[PDB]
């Protein structure tokens, strides 16, 4: 599993 | 878009305009799920249905993830390309016509160039920077001139558009980067195209899933998309820029074995020097 090429996103 | 229009993914494009500061309300540009976005999406869905390709990519990524960045694996295989804007969205945001052309583009941290290529027809010469070896090869196959990361500031010429898409949250020195950009942008007519994933969460990609915190802090702060955008005028001012226009756009990415594509939330700005 590679997901989004930009990386994982956090929260506000 | 219509409040009852199905499959328009409103959440990708709308914001609560009253939550924006007044000066940002005046320059917000509404974007929509347009033809070029759908082509990228339909292309990605097709790709994700090529099971033998996905399985190969996933086996290579598994075997070599300890020795190479994710970005370099993607460039090695030619996979996981991304999408920020269509040519129409880019032109509507810059306020140029389909045939508008100028001299020099510089795309910093251009990745594999599939976002750069949306902008390329508007320029006679295209330059780019990139830290990934395999991505540099992808940029060179597209015939872009790849400059060193301390080379572009010292070429003896200026750039008519500098694009800095989704790099500020991935580079070690974002504030030095913004200031370098201002110092070599053509001042009478040059513009900067900037894209940032919100919520702002920066780090520097290394090998093996490892990562580091950047050594410079961008002062981006807020509890939702609108508040974080609201902190950006002052960040850009420190670097000598005012926002000329901006929009909300889905930061799309080709998919894998588990999802047809991936989405992040981009804020996209046109900056003019001040
Ligand atoms: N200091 C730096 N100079 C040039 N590229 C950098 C960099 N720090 C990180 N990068 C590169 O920046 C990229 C961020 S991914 C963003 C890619 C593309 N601009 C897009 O919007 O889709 C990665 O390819 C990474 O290798």
């Amino acid at each position: 599993h590679q997901g989004h090429s930009h990386g994982h996103q956090g929260g506000y | 878009m219509a409040a009852g229009g199905r499959k328009e993914n409103h959440q990708w494009y709308v914001c609560n305009r009253e939550k924006l500061c007044e000066s940002l309300q005046a320059v917000f540009v509404q974007s929509y799920l347009d033809q070029g976005t759908q082509i990228f999406l339909n292309n990605s869905i097709e790709k994700s249905g090529w099971a033998a390709i996905q399985a190969y990519h996933s086996a290579v990524s598994s075997a070599f993830s300890l020795a190479m960045s994710r970005t370099s694996i993607n460039g090695l295989l030619g996979r996981g390309s991304m999408f920020v804007f269509s040519p129409d969205q880019f032109q509507r945001l810059l306020k140029i016509n389909p045939d508008w052309k100028t001299h020099r583009l510089l795309d910093l941290g251009a990745g594999d160039g599939e976002v750069t290529k949306i902008m390329s027809p508007h320029f006679e010469e295209i330059y780019a920077t990139e830290l990934s070896e395999t991505m540099i090869w992808q940029l060179q196959k597209k015939k872009y001139r790849v400059l060193g990361i301390n080379e572009w500031q010292n070429t003896g010429f200026q750039y008519d558009v500098i694009s800095c898409l989704n790099l500020l949250d991935r580079c070690d020195q974002p504030l030095t980067l913004l200031k370098d950009i201002r110092s070599v942008l053509e001042p009478t007519r040059g513009r900067v195209i900037l894209a940032l994933v919100l919520p702002f969460h920066p780090y520097v990609e290394n090998v093996g899933g490892k990562w580091e915190k950047p050594s410079e802090i961008l002062e981006i702060k807020g509890q939702n998309w609108e508040e974080q955008v609201n902190s950006l005028p002052e960040v850009f001012r420190k670097a000598g820029f005012v926002i000329e226009a901006f929009t909300r756009l889905p930061y799309l990415c080709e998919g894998d074995m588990y999802n047809d594509y991936y989405v992040l939330d981009d804020a996209v700005f046109v900056l003019k020097p001040v």
